[PDB]
């Protein structure tokens, strides 16, 4: 079960954070800035695998731009680096070509490829077509 | 006793750095914004950083932070009034101090850094007898970097000869919420603009309690002078022997004398106010404004501060005289009177809204404000009797005056 | 009333944040007067650049009831920007999200699927089990229906509000028979993902779905002979997503079943051959294969391959595939004890590894890697470790030494040993827990307490900065200082043992600050006991208790007078007391 | 334009109201847990009207609609004589705020079908609304199903819009 | 600096 | 791209190499590796241009130790630029040899420095006055080899007195650098002479002699008084470090002077008000100003006795100055000014600083411990934070009531009838067994006392050991004052005590109370009801032989830390 | 800047 899903910047900036777990924002921010701690201060050979506070957290390194997130400790952990990179390729299905200003610009269509990719933590469509031709479809509702 | 001396951007990168000593590696200086955030979360925000065995004695400006390592046991203050000159003469030399002055002007920087100071020793810290040979448009120092009076080069002509004098009030306040001064100081502040011929020097004087009480006049107008602290440019021993302002002073623009009194006498402007706060509503600021000083002098452009809640929306403020900007950037009030005489009554009255529901935290209670500025007007009463301009050359100068009533930290506490 | 992206380049071109924040106030204002004028036509991008604002953290509490009125809105775009609001300003505590009830209720009985899917999507996200409560009979109606975009929504928005309300799980048994020949993948992945929920909650639900073992080994069976699909495809695998979740639903089936687990073993002995060790989806695939095999009650043969497998993983270069394989090798502990032992210079090699992950696990590796054999030649490899930790790493080490040494301990003359040595080499690191349990296995020691106070008082007259080393040493000469100093009533020919040092230590414990005060709750106590166990130096102790009477803390302040009234008082009734504490398990 | 806010105990119709109002038909309605929203136009006035589920544990969250309000529908049940204190407490709860301090009053006596159910002025003093003050109150007794008074409660409304 | 000046007697003697 | 610099370097036309060398200390700027175009820019180093050596010298001194071996090449240019006509490059070469710090080169830097020494112009003359401190820095050794000490001591023997300034401030490095083996000590007269170099040389030059007298002790009063009188005028100077450096050797000198003459109190009334005056300076040195207060007040709290006003906070304060101005008023907390101390704490609570509002509450504490006048206004004040039901300010206000009900138990039996009930949600276990003590403490005028315990008998073993042992102790304490009632309580906390809990002290004082119990039960009425002593409290003055010690470190990293200089630094 | 490249690179 994945408890959050975190973007945050190599400068640290939060460019998309979501809360699976019911927790309250001055937790929300505990949290965020320890984890934007913890991965802006480790290396390039450290299998992008974190055991903080009994979660096995997934994280990866795409850009600049950092992704994170935490599968609960039970279950397999590269399924989760496929999760981030069917997302990478949603993004870039969607958007064209992402850039880092089209996450900064357009965030709120990126937030709706993640509800229509995702919902309660869970992989709610596997396909890479059906799910970016219904938010287009959704899109052409407008 | 500073080994580097460093200049940091807002993120923690070296804008200038300068070593010493070499008693703090040149490393050690990217350490500085994790412990700066790591004692900045924990209310541990102290000016002095340590890292083991090396220390942080830092300065804050806008976009710089003057950074200064130190291993050994520095001096302290040394090191942070060295801070400040150096704050004051690049803005003297860099009207405005900012990274573009850094990273483009970097040609003159070092040269200050290397002249101000050798081994962590501040030597000859004054700006205008180091424009006489540090120029970014070079011959020998002036002998007035080496002389005991190094604060005005002799060579200075001008056609005519003014000397401009500005008696500063500054009134300091605290107010509490019940409505009784537990605090009413005045920090006074001359700054003279002088534009003499050579070497003059130059006899202050002043309608001064004590002074009268050496002379036996103490019984006319005067003020008690609580205490002075003056520029170097005064001979302070002639002053402690008999309550003499003698110096020769510095060329153009500078400040001679910062006293300091206690003030009996009522504040001049009164800020009373009703605040009826509603849960979820509303806010009403019933804010009337007098004035206790005497019916000649009007007050220009005040800024009465009023502190309002962060998220309020729906501004109205009935006034009856002057304009209200709601400024809700830095969550306050700004009620403009641009002319406000003496002995009247101002009132206003504000009205918010607030949203039905409560934030998180809390927002606090800060208190009130206000930024008048009075001229032709001294609260302490302090009049400036006499000065006494001396030339080998002689002379007749024009010792100037105005008197300006401004406020200091102007605080009255809220409900 | 500027737009969304105005007000992003806005604050883009704020460097500092002293002002990023009035750049913050000023627009977070024009959106509090533009909301005390009911204005339903910016309220969209009102409520966008105020969730820009939170996204960052900045005041957006008071933006939720036009949260509310955009999901009470009729539009399109409107509901969707109100539905991400829900998702985002509002959670369980928020205690104002209860109002979304009948909004997503009427938008689930909307007649657009997307709209409905909104409902499903805020919903699944953050639906608290008192909306659970109330939505769940239309949750599962919306899986009584059959659209594909809708029936995936709606799966795993039941198993949200099996995860919120867990006892409200009955009346989607009814409602998820039969449905697991649906060709959508993206629908059959939910199912399987809410069945792997559902085995995982109820036993009950178990023999029920435990019967449908072989409908989902027909499944996965053409999920990996199907060679390739347009869609669903990475690395050449069609859906390998539900084939991990096809997988882990065998792993929790079958646990302690035969039945089943012969029934899904030949796909297992399939697809640890048809898989591929290349890039990462295969190894997560094979991974997962393993996995299953080693929870399920599997023929060995397979678990012989497995461990190959396994074998394999260590070898792989990748830190990824190392971490995996030290996860591996820490799930398959009991299972399979004996193949994952020769693994161990593999283990214990991972220690030197540059990742604090890789580090950890295979700490935590070589701590489940103790049997009654490795006890004496891995310790030290281990102790050697924790002498070159990280004081991250400590901690931990020093839980784990004493958890697998009260278990396999060969002799208890080096049990004491071993954590003396720890207690040596760690100090101010190990956990305060672990100081009872110290106590109450050297006090269930009962031969050697002069070689633990011997040693005790050898190593602690060099420090006492080590907290939880004097948390020990203070009940230790307290309860056995008989045993330390020995037959010393008088002054003897000199033996180190000099009960005079013996009292001083504690004292000097006491008069420097470096004392949690438990530290003196402790020492305190310790010179009470050592009135009767020692006759040698009496009533000079008496005078630390006396003068001890005005100190600053509270219980130590008590502590002392309960003390001297008995030295002065009731001297008859001290010794009456002081018998050592009973054992207890 | 004016905001419209109706509360009350639950089973007392206000919803059956609210689409009596709307739609001009008495639909099939579910216990209403969150709100309701839509704007009549009547009188050449848009009512804007809240209409807000009367549930128990709503009930404090009741305060959330009271800024900027200028009308109060307060529907009550006329079958239930043992709840008009907890409507009443309700009332009373409601009235004496600073945020809703100056909206009209239209308190609603729905059901009038049974011989349980009263006239306005039974209804009126049980809750005693002579003791109120500042408030432009006034009581009207409907039957939601054929939808008796309703429009003319608008018609005054529309009129105590005004001034 | 709009707000004029004021001259003081030089000696006051 | 170096190469093509260092052909920009290699060329033979001046705005070519210099816009190289501008590119090279650019580069150097941000911080580039320029370290490998070391010996080619010390080949472009011996320019007629001014302007452009300033540049080279930096990148010498940035790379002193870098290149050491190649670093060899430019001793005969800087012994050349000694013996210039122009002596800002003569002073610029001193300044620039001093400071690089390689032993390879410094052998051969004796003798232009001891040149520079004796030269004409006092510019070159405090250049290589600080030069010799660098140099000592260095190698000392090398420094006493060359007797550069005696020429530095005859720079104190110089006119002009910024020469002679520097030469004090290098004597004060180098005799602290010493084991004073050869102590530098000076006889009156070239202390006087100082005294004539004080009203003359720079306010950075009037700090450096005063540095001086931190080491000298005068022998007589008239001697003391006659150097005071002219340290004196140096209070009123607009720079703050000339100021603290004058208090600072105020005070070590107001240990000489007869305190029966009017001198001294002439000392004590002057100096005050510039110690009020130095408060409103800008913050950073309001920091060390406050600690150096501390120090003060410490020293003499007869000094500051009379200026509570002054030490309020302010809204624009930040925390590093509220903090302190609360111990400041907590150091000069007296009978008469108990109304503006205790109402200005009450509006210190009402702030959202966490930790300001936390040692708020602390002061309040140490008010009512450090006067037993206003213990009272002190409880009346913080019963009434309490009123404010804010969570850290009640269990911040539960300990400090506690600590006021320890020194102070007697006339305090009406209040606690109110902290009954004080949100018994309380969570933070130093403040729950703080309210274990008060309840169990004062079980003889709360009826309720057992019930109340009920909720913290329930999740019993897991708090802490502190609370469980405060339980353990105020139920005995309880069960002694009413046995009738808490007949079974004192049954079952000595059953979860002993048995089941494994934690060491409680188990020790649970079997302990349940051996008194079942020994003599009545005999608790003399052993744990005994009558307690006046608690000794934690008075926080500095050890005098500290403070002296103290008194010689005012304005240093010491005496902000008021700690001893050893224990920190390296 | 940094900022304009594509994550992915299909
Ligand atoms: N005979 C009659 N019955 C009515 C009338 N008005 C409402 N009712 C009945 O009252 C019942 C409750 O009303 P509903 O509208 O369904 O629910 P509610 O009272 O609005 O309560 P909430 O849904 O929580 O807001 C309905 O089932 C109707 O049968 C009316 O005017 N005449
Ligand atoms: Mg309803």
């Amino acid at each position: 079960m994945i408890h959050f899903i975190l973007l945050f910047s190599r400068q640290g900036k939060l460019r998309l954070q979501k809360w699976y777990i019911t927790l309250p924002d001055k937790e929300r921010k505990k949290i965020t800035r320890e984890i934007v701690q913890i991965i802006l201060s480790r290396g390039h050979r450290t299998s992008s695998f974190v055991d903080w506070k009994e979660l096995k957290l997934v994280y990866k390194r795409y850009a600049s731009l950092y992704f994170c997130c935490a599968i609960e400790n039970q279950d397999n952990e590269l399924l989760t680096l496929e999760i981030v990179h069917r997302y990478v390729e949603l993004l870039d299905k969607y958007f064209g070509n992402v850039c880092e200003l089209d996450i900064i610009f357009n965030f709120e269509k990126a937030y709706f490829i993640l509800d229509e990719f995702i919902i309660g933590g869970e992989i709610q469509e596997t396909s890479k077509k059906i799910a970016v031709k219904a938010i287009e479809d959704s899109d052409m509702l407008q | 006793s500073a080994s580097a001396v460093y200049v940091l951007d807002l993120k923690g990168k070296v804008l200038i750095c300068r070593n010493y000593r070499g008693d703090v590696d040149m490393s050690e200086v990217e350490h500085f914004m994790p412990i700066l955030m790591e004692k900045e979360e924990e209310g541990m925000l102290s000016p002095i950083l340590a890292h083991g065995g090396v220390r942080f004695m830092w300065i804050k400006h806008n976009n710089l932070y003057l950074v200064a390592t130190s291993k050994k046991n520095a001096c302290v203050s040394l090191v942070f009034s060295f801070l400040y000159k150096v704050v004051q003469v690049f803005s003297e030399y860099f009207k405005e101090l900012e990274e573009e002055s850094i990273r483009d002007n970097f040609v003159i920087i070092y040269e200050l850094l290397d002249e101000l100071m050798d081994f962590g020793y501040p030597q000859t810290t004054d700006s205008k007898i180091l424009q006489e040979y540090i120029t970014q448009e070079a011959p020998r120092p002036p002998a007035t970097v080496t002389n005991a009076v190094s604060w005005r080069s002799e060579g200075i002509k001008y056609r005519k000869n003014e000397v401009f004098l500005d008696v500063i009030e500054a009134v300091n306040l605290l107010v509490s919420a019940n409505g009784n001064v537990l605090r009413s100081e005045i920090v006074g502040s001359i700054k003279m603009r002088v534009f003499l011929s050579g070497m003059p020097e130059l006899r202050l004087g002043l309608n001064d309690k004590v002074l009268f009480d050496n002379t036996g006049r103490g019984k006319s107008k005067s003020v008690e002078l609580e205490d002075v602290k003056f520029h170097q440019c005064v001979r302070l021993s002639r002053f402690e022997n008999d309550r003499t302002i003698s110096f020769i002073p510095p060329d153009g623009e500078f400040e001679l004398m910062s006293y300091r009194l206690n003030t009996h006498v009522k504040p001049l402007i009164w800020i009373e106010s009703v605040i009826e706060k509603h849960s979820h509503s509303r806010i009403e600021y019933m804010v009337k404004a007098k004035s206790q000083f005497k019916r000649r002098s009007t007050a220009n452009n005040v800024e009465i501060h009023i502190p309002v809640p962060n998220d309020a929306d729906s501004p109205k403020f009935k006034t009856t005289v002057g304009s209200v900007k709601w400024v809700p950037e830095n969550s306050e009030i700004v009620w403009s009177v641009k002319s406000f005489p003496g002995g009247k009554e101002y009132l206003m009255r504000a009205h918010f809204g607030l949203p039905s529901v409560e934030a998180e935290d809390k927002e606090g209670k800060p208190p009130i404000s206000v930024k008048f500025e009075i001229p032709y007007f001294t609260t302490s009463g302090i009049q400036v009797r006499y000065l006494k301009i001396i030339e080998k050359s002689g002379y007749q100068a024009l010792p100037w005056v105005r008197y300006i009533t401004q406020n200091g930290d102007y605080q009255l506490r809220t409900q | 009333p500027i737009r969304l992206r105005e007000l992003i380049r806005t604050i883009r071109t704020a460097r500092t944040q002293a002002e990023e924040r009035e750049m913050i106030q000023k627009e977070c204002a024009a959106i509090r007067s533009s909301f005390r004028e009911e204005d339903n036509t910016y309220r969209c991008r009102n409520v966008a650049k105020l969730l820009y604002m939170h996204m960052l953290g900045y005041p957006a509490h008071f933006g939720q009831l036009e949260c509310l009125k955009l999901i009470a809105s009729q539009k399109f775009t409107d509901k969707r920007i109100g539905y991400l609001g829900a998702m985002l300003l509002l959670d369980e505590r928020q205690d104002v999200h209860l109002l979304m009830t009948n909004c997503i209720k009427n938008d689930l009985n909307h007649s657009t699927q997307f709209v409905q899917g909104l409902a499903l999507c805020t919903l699944g996200c953050m639906g608290s089990s008192e909306m659970c409560r109330d939505l769940a009979g239309e949750v599962e109606k919306l899986l009584k229906t059959s659209n594909s975009y809708l029936r995936k929504k709606a799966a795993l928005c039941a198993v949200h509000v099996i995860r919120k309300v867990p006892e409200l799980m009955e009346m989607f048994l009814p409602a998820t028979k039969n449905l697991l020949n649906e060709k959508n993948h993206g629908v059959l992945h939910t199912s399987v993902v809410l069945l792997t929920e559902m085995c995982e909650r109820s036993p009950d639900m178990l023999a029920h779905f435990r019967k449908l073992v072989p409908q989902l080994v027909r499944i996965l069976k053409n999920l990996i002979m199907s060679g390739y699909s347009p869609e669903h495809d990475v690395s050449g695998i069609s859906d390998p997503f539900l084939q991990v979740r096809i997988l882990r639903l065998l792993r929790i089936l079958g646990r302690n079943d035969d039945d089943s687990s012969e029934a899904m073993n030949d796909i297992l002995a399939q697809v640890a051959t048809n898989t591929e060790t290349s890039k990462n989806v295969g190894n997560a695939i094979l991974y997962e294969t393993v996995l299953t095999i080693m929870d399920i009650k599997s023929e060995s043969g397979l678990r012989v391959l497995a461990i190959n497998i396994l074998g394999r993983f260590l070898l792989n270069n990748d830190k990824n595939i190392r971490y995996v394989a030290l996860t591996s090798l820490l799930k398959t502990v009991q299972t399979d004890h004996n193949a994952v032992q020769r693994h161990r210079s593999t283990i214990v090699d991972c220690l030197k590894d540059l990742d604090v992950s890789i580090k950890r696990r295979a700490m935590e590796l070589s701590f489940a890697l103790v049997n009654g054999n490795n006890i004496r030649g891995m310790m030290k490899e281990l102790l050697y470790f924790l002498d070159s930790c990280e004081p991250e790493f400590k901690a931990d080490c020093a839980s784990g030494i004493f958890l697998a040494a009260e278990k396999y301990a060969p002799s208890k003359r080096w049990h004491i040993d071993t954590i003396m040595r720890v207690l040596t080499t760690a100090g101010s690191y190990v956990r305060d827990d672990a100081v009872p349990n110290l106590i109450q296995l050297i006090t269930n020691s009962v031969e050697m307490h002069a070689y633990t106070v011997q040693r005790l008082y050898k190593a602690i007259l060099g420090d006492y900065s080590q907290q939880p080393l004097v948390q020990v040493a203070a009940w230790c000469i307290g309860e056995y200082g008989d045993l330390l100093v020995s037959g010393q009533c008088e002054e003897e020919e000199p033996i180190q043992v000099t009960e005079d040092e013996v009292l001083d230590i504690l004292e000097s414990v006491l008069i420097s600050n470096m004392s949690t005060s438990v530290t003196r709750g402790y020492a305190l106590t310790a010179i009470m006991k050592l009135s009767t166990r020692f006759t040698c130096t009496v009533n000079r102790i008496k005078k630390v208790v006396s003068i001890y009477g005005s100190s600053i803390d509270v219980e130590l302040q008590q502590r002392a007078v309960e003390y001297n009234a008995l030295f002065k008082k009731y001297d008859h009734m001290r010794s009456a007391l002081l018998e050592r504490m009973p054992v207890m398990e | 334009e004016m905001r419209i806010l109706m509360v009350g105990l639950d089973a007392a119709g206000k919803t059956t109201i609210l689409y009596k109002l709307k739609l001009g038909e008495i639909v099939t309605t579910i216990p209403t847990i969150g709100f309701n929203v839509e704007t009549v136009e009547y009188k050449n006035i848009s009512f804007t009207v809240w209409d807000v589920g009367g549930l128990d544990k709503i009930r404090p969250l009741w305060r959330h609609y009271f800024q900027n309000t200028q009308g109060l529908i307060f529907v009550v049940d006329s079958n239930d004589r043992e709840r008009v204190n907890e409507a009443r407490e309700e009332l009373m709860r409601m009235l004496a705020e600073d945020e809703l301090r100056d909206a009209v009053l239209l308190v609603f006596a729905n059901k009038q079908d049974l011989p349980n159910a009263m006239n306005a002025a039974e209804i009126t003093d049980k809750l005693g609304l002579h003791s109120l003050r500042h408030r432009n109150w006034y009581i009207q007794a409907t039957c939601a199903t054929s939808g008796d008074g309703l429009y003319e409660g608008l018609d005054w409304l529309s009129n105590q819009l005004r001034n | 600096t709009s707000y004029d000046y004021c001259r003081v007697p030089m000696e006051d003697g | 791209e170096i190469f093509e610099l260092k052909a920009e370097l290699n060329s033979d036309k001046k705005e070519k190499k210099k816009e190289a060398v501008k590119k090279v200390i650019a580069s150097m700027t941000v911080g580039k590796d320029v370290s490998a175009l070391f010996p080619d820019v010390v080949n472009c180093m011996q320019t007629d241009n001014l302007e452009l050596k300033k540049l080279v010298y930096l990148y010498l001194m940035n790379y002193a130790k870098s290149q050491p071996d190649m670093a060899i090449m430019a001793v005969n240019t800087f012994v050349k630029d000694c013996e210039d006509p122009n002596p800002l490059i003569r002073a610029l070469a001193v300044r620039t040899m001093g400071c690089i710090r390689v032993d390879k080169i410094t052998e051969y830097l004796c003798e232009p420095l001891r040149k520079c020494l004796k030269d004409e112009d006092p510019y070159v003359r405090k250049t290589a006055a600080v030069c010799v401190a660098k140099l000592h820095d260095i190698n000392a050794q090398l420094v006493e080899d060359q007797g550069f000490l005696d020429t530095l001591k005859d720079l104190i023997s110089d006119s002009n007195p910024m020469v002679v300034a520097n030469a004090v401030a290098a004597l004060s490095e180098i005799a602290e650098s010493h084991p004073s083996s050869n102590l530098l000590d000076l006889n009156p007269q070239s202390i006087n002479k100082l005294l004539t170099a004080l009203n003359e040389c720079t306010e950075w030059g009037q700090i450096f002699i005063l540095d001086c007298l931190a080491n000298y002790m005068p022998k007589d009063d008239r001697e003391a008084q006659s150097i005071c009188e002219r340290v004196t005028p140096r209070l009123s100077h607009a720079n703050s470090a000339v100021v603290l450096s004058a208090v600072k050797v105020l005070m070590k000198f107001m240990e000489m002077l007869s305190k029966d003459l009017d001198y001294y109190g002439t000392l004590l009334k002057k100096l005050a008000p510039p110690l009020v005056t130095l408060l409103s300076a800008e913050p950073e040195l309001q920091y060390v100003a406050l600690r150096n207060i501390n120090l003060i007040v410490q020293k003499r709290p007869e000094i500051l006795k009379h200026e509570m006003k002054v030490f309020f906070v302010k809204y624009n304060d930040p925390i590093y100055v509220k903090l302190e101005k609360l111990d400041i008023m907590i150091r000069l907390a007296s009978q008469a000014n108990i109304a503006q101390v205790l109402a200005e704490l009450r509006e210190y609570a009402t702030e959202v600083d966490v930790d300001f509002v936390r040692k708020a509450v602390r002061a309040i504490g140490r008010c009512a411990i450090k006067v037993e006048q206003s213990a009272e206004r002190c409880v009346s004040t913080l019963l009434d934070l309490i009123q404010t039901k804010v969570n850290y300010v009640v269990q911040e206000a539960i300990v400090v009531i506690k600590d006021i009900f320890r020194k102070y138990p007697n006339k305090y039996e009406s209040v606690i009838a109110t902290l009954c009930e004080n949100l018994d949600s309380l969570d933070e276990p130093e403040a729950r067994a703080a309210m274990i003590w008060i309840v169990g403490e004062y079980a003889e005028r709360i009826d309720n006392a057992d019930e109340l315990l009920e909720s913290f008998l329930e999740g019993f073993h897991d708090k802490s050991t502190q609370v469980q042992l405060q339980l353990l102790t105020a139920i005995v304490k309880l069960f002694l004052k009413k046995p009738t009632e808490t007949q079974e309580l004192v049954q079952q906390v000595l059953s979860l005590a002993t048995q089941d809990s494994d934690n060491p002290d409680l188990r020790d004082r649970g079997y302990i109370y349940w051996r008194l119990l079942s020994t003599d039960p009545v005999a608790a009425k003399e052993v744990v009801l005994a009558e307690k002593p006046l608690i000794s409290e934690e008075t926080d003055l500095i050890e005098p032989t500290l403070l002296d010690e103290l008194i010689c470190y005012i304005g240093t990293l010491a005496s902000v830390y008021h700690k001893p200089p050893s224990a920190f630094v390296e | 800047k940094g900022e304009n490249t594509s994550a992915a690179h299909p």
